[PDB]
Formats: C-alpha cells, structure tokens, sequence
C-alpha cells in the first residue's frame, strides 16, 4: 500500500477512458482526468504542429512517433518520480533517475 | 459490450438511427459476450473478493 | 468565455478528421536522410514550420465550397458559387496564395518566348480554377431551368394529368439531372481543393537544415 | 401535447412504420423497394408540377411553349407569344 | 449508465462565431456605398416635391404570381418623359 | 441570364469573408477538438508498448 | 505513502460530483492569441491572397463603371437617351 | 490664464506618484507594460512590489511571468516578493509553460535566488508537465541561461538535461546573432561539461563553435576542444564537421 | 473534487473487519462516476427558436423572391425537383452504414483505444 494510490488511479482513469472513448465521453471529462495531456495537445495545436504525428508518419519515423506518444504521456509517472525523489531526499540519498550516470 | 454501449450512445438516439442497432454492423465476438457476462458477474465486489 | 462541451466520437468530428487527414496527405513531408531522433527533431519541427498550411487551407476551401455547392441543391436556395465573382474570387485567391508563397520563397519580387508562354499558362490558373467552378455551378442549373420549362410546357398544353408517359420521361430526365448536379457539386469542391493542393505545393519545398556536425561511429 | 415532441413522435411513426409500399401491396406490381423509391420520386415530381400548374392555370407561360395551347383559349392572352400583347389582352379578359 | 442524458441536456447551439459570419455578410450587403438595386439618390427638393407613387417605378415592383410575364404591381408615375 | 454581378468586389469580399470565417472556425473551434480526440488515441497507441514496459519495470508487485 | 498531493493536478479520476466545464483552447479563449500565433504567421499567404482578389476586383469594378460612364456621356453628347424604355 | 492654470493642473494631475496609484489594482499588468515602455524606476518598483506581495499566491501563470519579467527589467530584487513568486511557481508547477518558465528562470538567474524545491519543480514542469518539443520553440539563449542556472546552483537533473539539450540545434543557434551565439555556445558547453552530460545534440553546439572559430579566443577554443574530446569519448566516436554534401 | 481512489482507500481502511464486506457496495457507489440523470425536458432553446424562425423566414423570403421572378413557375418547380431528391436521400441512404463508415475515417474511432494493460499496473 505504499504506492497503491498512483497505480490504482492510473487503472481507474484509463479504465473509464477506454470504456467511454469514442462513444459518449465528454471532452470536459477527458480534460479533467488528464489535464497535462490536453495541455500538451493544445501546445501542439497552438504551435502549428497539429499534423505532427502525420509528419512522423510521412517520414517513416516509427521510433520518433513512439517517443512522441511516450513523451505526451510522460507525466503519468511524475507522481511516482516526485514521491520517490522525496523518499530519497528524506533519507539523504540522491534519486537514481535524476543523476546522469545513474 | 461495445455494440451495447454504442446502442446507449446519443447517436443511436438520433432520428435516422432510432431503429438501427450497432450489433447489425459488426456483431460482438463470443469472447466479448462472455467477457461482458463475466464482468456482470463481478460487479458485485464481494463476489469478486470471494472468487479471488 | 465558456466553451461548449463536445462528445468524443461524434459524426462531424469523425468526418472532419477524415477530411483534414485526406487534405493533409496531399502534400506529405519529405523523409530526411538521417534517422529521426532528438538530434533531428528540431530540423523536423523547423521543416514543418517552413511548410505551408495546405491541409488547413484545402480543408477550408473544400468545406466552404461543398457547402456553397450543396446550397444550390436545397429547395428555395441558390448556390453562392453559381455567382461569378464568388467562385472566381475563390480561384483567384488560391492562385494568389500560391503566388505569394512562391514569392516569399524567392524574395518578394517577380521573376526567349518560353518565359511568356509559361507565364501565360501559369497566370491562367487564376482564371481557370475559379471559372471551372463557376460555369460548372451554372451548368446543371441553367440546363435544369430550360428542361423544367419544357416539362411545364407539356401538361400546361396537353392537360393537367393527361399524357403522363411523355411528362413521365421528361421528369425522369429532370430527376437524373438533379442527381448529376449533386455528383457535380461534391466533385467540383473536391477538384478545386485537389488543385489548390497541387498549386500551392509547387512552392512548398524548402531545404532541410539538418546537422552541420556529427559524431560518427 | 408539447408542440414539438408530439410532432416528432408522429413524424417518426410516419417515417418508419408507415409504408405505402406494403399497405397498398405494391410488391405484386413492382420488383424492388428501390424501384418504388424511383417511381415515387418521379411521381412526386409529376404531382408537384401538376399541382403547381393547377394552382394557377389561366396565366400566360413564362416558359416557351412547344407551339401548343391549353384548352379552348386558342387566340387569347394565354396563347400570345408577344407578352405586351398578352398583358393588354389580359386586361380586356379581366374586364369581365 | 451513460453520458447520453448529459448530452441530451444541451440544446441546439449555433457554431461559435456564427454571429461574426452573419455580421460580415450583412455588413457587406448593407455597406455597398451605392443605391439599392434600381434606386437613385435625388435632391431633397425633388424627394419632398415628388409623391409616393411617382417615386416608385414599376420595374422594382413585379407581380407576385403574374398572369402575364411582365406584370407590375404599381404603374409608376403617370407623367412620362 | 445573370452573369455579371452588381459588384464584383462585394461578391469577392463575400467569398473572402466566408472562407476566412471557415478558416478561423476550423483552426480555432474544430481543429483543437479534433486534435484532442485524435491525439489521445494516437498517443496511447504510440506509447502502449513503452508505457507498459516502463510501468512494468517500475512496479515492485511481482 | 503516496498521497493525493503527489497527483494533485497531474492525474484525476472520473468526476463523481459533477461534470466540469470544458477546458478551452487558447485560440477559443482569445482571438488575439490566434491572430498573433497562428493566423498571421501561418495564414498570411491566404490573407494576402484574399486581399489581392478584393483589390483586383475593385479595379475591375472601376473599369466597368468607367466604361458605363463613357457610354453614358457618349449617349448624352449624341442627343440619345442613355438607356432604353422599361417594359411597363 | 490658460497657460499657468493648464501647467499647474498638468503637474498636479500628471506626475509619477498618482500613476503608481492607478497601478495598485493590477500590479503585474502595469509593471510589465511600464517596464516594457522603458519606465524602470526603483522608486516606483518598491511600491509595486509591496502592492503585489499579498496578491502573489493567487496570481495566474501569465501574471507571475509578467511580474517576474518586469522585475528583471527594473533590476529590483525583493527577497520576500521573489520567495512568494517561487512559492507560487512551486505550488502551480503543472500549470506553467516552458515559454514562461524560461523567462522566470532567467530572472531568478539574473540575481542569485534558488531553492531545491524550486529547481525540482521547474525541472519537473519542463520535463514532464510540458511538451517535449517546447525547448525547440525556445531560442538557444534562454535554454543556455536555464542550463547555467542549474549549473551554478549545482542541481543536476538528467531528464531536464535531455529535454533542454533537445532544444539546441543548427536552427536555434542559427537564429542567434554571432556575438550572442558565442555566449550561448560557451555557456551551454560549460553547463554540459559541469554536469558531465553529453547528448547527441551537443554536436550542434560544439559545431556552432567550430564552424566559426575566428570569433572565439584561444582560451575559449581550448575549453571548446576539451568539451569536444569529452563528448567524443561519451558518445563513442569522432566529431566531424559536415559540409553541404 | 478529491479523487475517487483515495476515497476508496480511506473508506475501506475506516471499516472494521465485520463491517467490511457489506459496505463494499456502498463504497463502490461512492466511487462510481457521475452520470447525470435526464433533467427537465424544456421546449426548444432560444437558439433553436432563432434557427427555425430564421430558416422559415429565409424560406418565405426566398419563395417570395422566386415568385416575383420572370420565369417564376420554373423556379417553383425547381423547388419540387430538389425536394424530391431530399426525399429520395431519406429513403436510399444506408444511414447505419454511413455512420460506421464515418467512424472509420477518424483513427480515434476506427480502433479500440489500446493503452495501459492490466498486468503492468497490478498493485500488490
Ligand atoms: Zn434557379
């Protein structure tokens, strides 16, 4: 039960999205559940990069498209990263994924 | 199922699609049907606790 | 200040997604020489910045011309595109957009007998793109006018409900021509936006910046 | 009776359940449902042309006639190719 | 249970900037800068001297369902040039 | 038959105003909604493998 | 343990009390943001094309009006009425 | 008597203590737009700071960015005000954009002011709460300023280093003028050598030094060559200058 | 509001061992998402009233302009010719196939949303 809230929140949120997406899910419920993903997609639309995944499809860049998808959902791991960094800071340690050679 | 959730969607309450069914276009597979049945058996959380 | 809520998976959203992805696929991005990674990502973003918004422009012209074309097939309504200045203004505006883009690539001022010939055939795109839409929207409509005039001339003179085979044939021909007008309306909007893509995409080529220094092996 | 809800339900049961192809038994005479849709299309066009001509039939046609005439008018305002002549003759006809 | 009733709660709505499109088309139709399609600006002395029937001209008043093509609703001014 | 309008510039400006409104309404109202709905699905489809692998590595439950 | 504060604005569950308002895009919020960030730097080619067509059609309307004025003055100088009679 | 009456009225109704009294309501807006007009006075900006100091915790990201840019342009440091600004950025780090955070970090770098929590929240916001292509739209001078901020504070985040390193390019350094590109390249290479982080995109920085080596000094060319040797060893290859092809 | 999983964790931790198994249907109902029940059926909205009033206004204005035209009966039967094809479109178009074909144009509705799997996010 140390990190159960983050994993079960991920499960609950994606389960509700997958149950309702493309059928009756409102955009308000989507922007409420994942505000940072909507913020990143809105950045893409604002900066004239609305066809950016189409552009990565045109160049055949499969690894760049996989990275684009992974970076737009990179904030899902950020609660765990902040919690583990605070755990390492209370123990006096340095967080492993924060270091270059770590 | 996905066709059942589509039938309850607002677009099948629109006038041109009142009498249409979502199962008529793509029918649900039997894994989808038995998964809907199995999920209906597990919506009781006590039954899921006892089963697990 | 309060935006409306949208249902995911709506039919207008799906149709407009498919339409925009169709017009965006007309002028695709060039595949670079290098493997696209974080080194090549700012060059890819810069190359998207140099490219014109031909997907958005073609979607704009496709929607605004299929709407005005299908207005002419609604009862009590006429097509705005059946007017001369409207359709020809859309065509001259597309040609001027492509010309302004090409002038911005070459430095904002304009470039034996080959130079006049190709300049005449280039300047004719301004006329042609709008006039080929305008006379096509005048097409089935004026033929429809004259034909329904004769379709009125038959029972006005032979009796209201008598000689039904001749007026039946003329009304069958009229029904077939309004259906052909539907086909020509959708198809003329499509032809206009296909041509807008191939006219603007002639000047959509800028050179990739790329890496000026690498660490090989 | 809500003014639009009853209208919606009545138009729905007219649009879906009411079918003159089945209630008048037109499968005997006609091969398809689509052939009935085509015949009903051209029949709607003919009925509309005839009622638009019957709503006003004594008028002089703006459309060019095929050398013909309506019934017994023959040489009246209704069968005048000259429209100024037809207007002045219409006034004498209206005098009665 | 679904979000169907939540979307049934929202009524019909126009597109978000349709008032700007209507106010652009209407402003193009009413800021022509020229007289209105068969009218002529005249002097104020002529306009107050002229009666209402002589100001109207028959080409701008065609008959609704004319029994003869070319019937006009008004006869204009009886005074002819 | 009508061929020439009363004003060519008024009709061309009507075409420009209608197409500029369609451009604004596409860029501002339709494309943000379309890109939200499209890019949620596209980002999940592009990130399913790496996301599940990274979450599988971070999970101490096994 | 991981509390709510670690996922305060990052991850939320489906709403249980009420459906929130939709988050607006910055272009829906402001026409100035759309004008300075997308409309000018990406669509100024279209805007200049519409400007060119409106200017050119104003030139053509001026040519048409000057031709009508020339025919009107030629009819006045020749002692003819400039238009013919109306139907009524 | 128009002259003396008009002149007396104008000075009494138009001098800089009453247009500080119009600017008490919206201090971020007015301080930003007055500093952008060249009006930078310490006498007015102290009243700005103490007028806005209770309002800071409820300010939006736009107002925090406007205030922070204005107080860089005035060069007036208030410790309590910028502690409140930093608490606002730390409380709402998910709402801030990289476009705003670069301007905030540049002011927090101009005078020395940092926290471990502030550096962690700015790094988390740029790496995870914003788009990964936001450093591409940034401009290489702002990324270099943020890099030397994290280098001078000794706070090392490898994920933020990768994200901000992605913004360095031939495009972004080509947008800079040559005297500006010299300082940007030198400061970015110094930060990358301080952290010992050598990404692929350092080829764009080192190359931006070695394409035009005439503007650099001999000492700066020596430090650029040291960073080039270290990046050659870290990336496992040899640095080549690429001509047109 | 606060998130539903923390409410689940709190209200499950607050129950006793005897109270736990019968409370589980209540806790679930407090974590279920709000799906708003069908509210009051009003008549038409003021924008729907404006839309249909303006459409009928436009149709009457256009029919009055069509009747005053020179070949007016030609225009009035063109209206019949266009309404006939509207009626035939209501009969001929397979609206369910058209709906599901439009669902295939967008990639968000052409496929099921494939993302987070259960086995990666299992908590124990
Ligand atoms: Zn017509």
């Amino acid at each position: 039960e140390e990190e159960e809230l983050w994993l079960l929140t991920l499960t609950q949120q994606f389960k509700h999205i997958q149950k309702h997406f493309g059928i009756d899910l409102p955009h308000s419920v989507v922007a409420h559940m994942d505000p940072l993903l909507i913020k990143k997609i809105d950045w893409e639309t604002t900066n004239a990069l609305e066809d950016f995944d189409i552009t990565l499809d045109d160049m055949g860049a499969e690894d760049a498209k996989e990275q684009w998808g992974a970076e737009n959902l990179s904030h899902h791991f950020l609660p765990l990263i902040r919690y583990r960094r605070d755990l390492a800071r209370k123990n006096g340690d340095r967080y492993g994924p924060d270091l270059v050679n770590g | 199922t996905f066709a059942q959730r589509l039938n309850s969607s607002p677009a099948f309450s629109s006038f041109l699609l009142k009498r249409e069914k979502a199962e008529s276009e793509v029918p649900p597979s039997e894994l989808e049907l038995e998964a809907a049945q199995k999920a209906a058996e597990l919506e009781d959380p006590e039954v899921a606790l006892r089963t697990l | 200040s309060s935006v409306r809520d949208v249902k995911t998976g709506s039919l207008p959203t799906n149709f407009l997604t498919g339409v925009y992805r169709f017009w965006r696929s007309q002028n695709p991005a060039e595949k670079p020489h290098d493997p696209v990674n974080d080194r090549l990502l700012p060059a890819v973003v810069d190359a998207s910045d140099k490219r014109a918004s031909i997907g958005t422009w073609a979607t704009t012209f496709f929607c605004t011309i299929i709407s005005c074309n299908l207005l002419g097939l609604m009862p009590f309504n006429e097509a705005p595109t059946s007017g001369l200045g409207f359709a020809t203004g859309l065509g001259v505006s597309v040609w001027a957009t492509a010309t302004i883009l090409g002038l911005s690539k070459t430095g904002f001022k304009f470039p034996f007998i080959f130079v006049p010939l190709e300049t005449i055939s280039y300047t004719f795109r301004a006329v042609s793109l709008g006039v080929r839409l305008w006379v096509n929207m005048l097409a089935g409509h004026t033929l429809l006018h004259i034909l329904t005039g004769m379709a009125l001339a038959l029972p006005f003179s032979l009796g209201f409900f008598s000689m039904v085979p001749a007026t039946f044939g003329v009304c069958c021909l009229l029904s077939a021509l309004v259906g052909l007008e539907y086909l020509v309306a959708v198809l003329q909007s499509g032809v206009f936006s296909i041509l807008s893509t191939v006219y603007v995409g002639e000047f959509n080529h800028d050179k990739f910046i790329g890496p000026a220094a690498k660490i090989v092996k | 009776m809500a003014v639009t809800s009853f209208l919606g339900k009545a138009f729905e049961k007219y649009f879906y359940d009411f079918s003159a192809y089945e209630q008048f038994g037109l499968n005997r005479f006609l091969s398809s449902k689509g052939q009935y849709v085509a015949l009903r299309h051209v029949g709607f066009v003919m009925v509309g042309v005839n009622v638009l001509l019957a709503a006003n039939f004594p008028f002089n046609p703006p459309f060019p006639t095929i050398g013909m005439c309506p019934a017994g008018w023959e040489g009246t305002w209704v069968c005048q190719a000259d429209k100024a002549k037809a207007l002045e003759m219409y006034k004498e006809w209206k005098k009665s | 249970m679904s979000y169907s009733a939540y979307f049934a709660k929202a009524g019909f709505q126009f597109p978000a900037g349709l008032s700007a499109l209507v106010a652009g088309i209407v402003a193009l139709n009413v800021c022509t800068g020229r007289p209105t399609k068969g009218t002529k600006e005249i002097s104020n002395a002529e306009y107050n001297a002229t009666p209402i029937g002589y100001l109207q001209s028959p080409d701008q008043h065609p008959t609704a369902f004319p029994k003869v093509p070319g019937m006009k609703d008004v006869h204009g001014s009886p005074h002819h040039h | 038959m009508k061929l020439l309008p009363e004003s060519l510039q008024q009709e061309a400006a009507t075409a420009a105003v209608v197409a500029s409104w369609v451009l604004w309404h596409l860029d501002t109202q339709l494309l943000p909604t379309i890109m939200r709905e499209h890019k949620l699905h596209a980002c999940w489809a592009a990130a399913a493998k790496r996301y599940n692998e990274k979450l599988f590595k971070l999970n101490p439950s096994y | 343990v991981l509390g709510e504060v670690y996922l305060k604005d990052i991850l939320r569950t489906p709403p249980t009390g009420a459906i929130p308002a939709n988050v607006p895009h910055p272009f829906q919020t402001s026409f100035y943001t759309y004008a300075t960030k997308k409309l000018i730097p990406r669509h100024w080619y279209l805007l200049g094309g519409f400007t060119f067509t409106i200017t050119l059609y104003g030139i053509l309307d001026g040519l048409r009006d000057s031709g009508k004025k020339k025919a009107y003055d030629e009819a006045i100088h020749a002692g003819k009425t400039p238009y013919t009679a109306g139907g009524h | 008597p128009s002259q003396n009456l008009v002149s007396t009225f104008a000075n009494k109704v138009i001098v800089e203590e009453n247009l500080v009294n119009v600017a008490e309501i919206d201090v971020p807006f007015w301080s930003y737009w007055l500093s952008s007009a060249g009006f930078t006075s310490k006498d007015a900006f102290v009243k700005f700071a103490e007028a806005v100091k209770p309002k800071v915790a409820a300010l939006s990201t736009s107002d925090i960015t406007n205030l922070t840019v204005a107080f860089k342009r005035a060069n007036y440091y208030d410790k309590d005000l910028f502690t409140g600004i930093e608490a606002n950025v730390s409380a709402n780090f998910t709402k801030f954009e990289t476009e705003q955070l670069l301007q905030i970090v540049a002011t927090f770098d101009a005078f020395n002011h940092s926290s471990v929590a502030f550096l962690d929240d700015v790094a988390d916001s740029i790496t995870y709460c914003n788009h990964y292509l936001a450093p591409v739209r940034a401009g290489a001078d702002e990324l270099a300023t943020l890099l030397t901020y994290y280098a001078k504070n000794g706070h090392e985040r490898a994920d933020l280093l990768a994200t901000v390193a992605r913004g360095f390019s031939e495009v972004s350094l080509g947008k800079l003028s040559a005297a500006q590109r010299k300082d940007t390249v030198l400061s970015a290479l110094k930060a990358f050598q301080t952290f010992g982080f050598y990404p692929e995109s350092i080829e764009a920085v080192i190359g931006a030094a070695l394409v035009s080596p005439a503007e650099y000094s001999a000492e700066e060319l020596k430090e650029v060559e040291a960073v080039k040797v270290a990046a050659e060893n870290a990336l496992g290859g040899e640095f080549v200058l690429i001509q047109e092809g | 509001e606060g998130n539903s999983v923390a409410g689940i964790i709190k209200s499950v931790n607050e129950t006793s061992g005897a109270n736990l198994l019968s409370s589980l249907k209540t806790i679930k109902a407090q974590a279920a998402p709000i799906y708003p029940a069908a509210a009051s059926s009003t008549g038409y909205s003021t924008q729907a009233k404006i839309a249909l009033f303006g459409a009928l206004s436009w149709i009457l204005y256009r029919a009055d302009g069509q009747s005053k035209a020179h070949e007016w009966i030609v225009d009035l039967n063109l209206n019949v010719l266009q309404a006939a094809w509207l009626i035939s479109f209501s009969s001929l178009i397979p609206f369910r196939a058209v709906y599901f074909a439009f669902r295939g144009m967008a990639p968000a509705t052409a496929s099921t949303l494939n993302g987070l799997k259960t086995f990666s996010s299992i908590s124990l």
